[PDB]
């Protein structure tokens, strides 16, 4: 019995103000391109609750591979942040007229777009 | 299941809430001190307090008085109370026995 | 000291080759600067074990997410820096310093 | 500089033996404390592995294999957690605590 930890209890502090995530989309960096490499990054921060989904699009068409996303983590300001990225070849990045990052957060939807 | 703790609990900001740690029947909580620990996602467990009685207890380093323990010997329960709830308080809370 | 816990040691039982993180540092975009905002992002991916520290620097001097799992079973992480467009353009450079398994990979960008 | 120190990360291949280190700040004597070790997997509660003070005063945790064992280097103010026969399930966070 002694020193054994009981299963815990998760506490959630209710009535916290909700915040739609700010979405900042970044195109492949110059250093990246000069090394024949390309990565798109969709940064989402200051949102609460910390639950959301992202859909990447190429020319308006949803994607289904090369997509990853860091786990939402609570920041000092008590709101969350996270980022999703899409790895492409330099030829893929220049083959399309546009790429999009569509973030859905509790009945809100915000989509940003970038182009070569 | 020696120690039992309700998986989840909630209350509003700036409010006071009380958690319950129940010991298993086949054990007298009257001979044990109750230890409470807080652990936020990404962090190590943090010792909050130790409580045997109103006359025998200890507070964790840098831990605010808004966190207070107690118990119900009859019911074999261990209590943790948190006053003026704030966002940061969102975390896992574990209890443990000992002396 | 009684009841005080240490920061903890993450132990990984090797199940794949160790890999130093690939690091990319993104500067503020042109339109974000047009919206009067500037954000830098440091992306780290394909590393194993999944533990590392990030440090930001501004022209040489240090400034004051948790690793997650990729499809290819390697890990990734990201960090960002919020600046005003003035701070961005007024410093010779900013850097993201990543330390993993005792090694360091640092990337730098200038206000071009 | 804080009270207890632990390397953020350690790694080893299957079947090997590793020794995690817990160093206590030199303004305290580890010779007066017992070292506690806990294991924790993602989304799970901390699990008491063992408590070690000396060879004649130590205890194993409930159903914790003998391949897990502690010791001390009192001269160096260090607490040790050794794990031999390393297996995949051993992959987790390990926390030390004094008292």
């Amino acid at each position: 019995v002694t020193h054994v930890f009981g299963s815990g209890t998760q506490l959630t502090v209710l009535s916290q103000p909700k915040a739609t995530p700010s979405v900042t989309l970044f195109p492949p960096s110059s250093e990246e391109l000069q090394a024949n490499k390309a990565t798109l990054v969709c940064l989402m921060n200051d949102f609460y609750p910390g639950i959301l989904t992202v859909t990447w699009k190429a020319d308006g068409t949803p994607i289904t591979q090369g997509v990853e996303m860091t786990t939402p983590s609570k920041q000092s300001n008590n709101k969350y942040a996270a980022s999703s990225y899409l790895s492409l070849t330099p030829e893929q990045w220049r083959s399309r007229r546009s790429y999009s990052c569509q973030v859905m957060h509790e009945g809100s939807t915000v989509e940003k777009t970038v182009a070569p | 299941p020696v120690l039992h703790q309700p998986p989840a609990m909630s209350s509003a900001l700036g409010t006071t809430i009380r958690l319950t740690c129940t010991l298993r029947n086949d054990h007298d909580i009257g001979v044990y001190s109750v230890y409470w620990y807080q652990q936020r996602p990404g962090h190590p467990p943090r010792f909050l307090l130790r409580y045997f009685s109103q006359s025998d207890k200890s507070q964790g380093p840098q831990v605010p008085p808004r966190f207070s323990g107690s118990k119900d010997v009859a019911r074999n329960r261990g209590y943790l109370s948190i006053s003026e709830l704030q966002p940061e308080d969102e975390a896992m809370y574990y209890c443990a026995m000992g002396a």
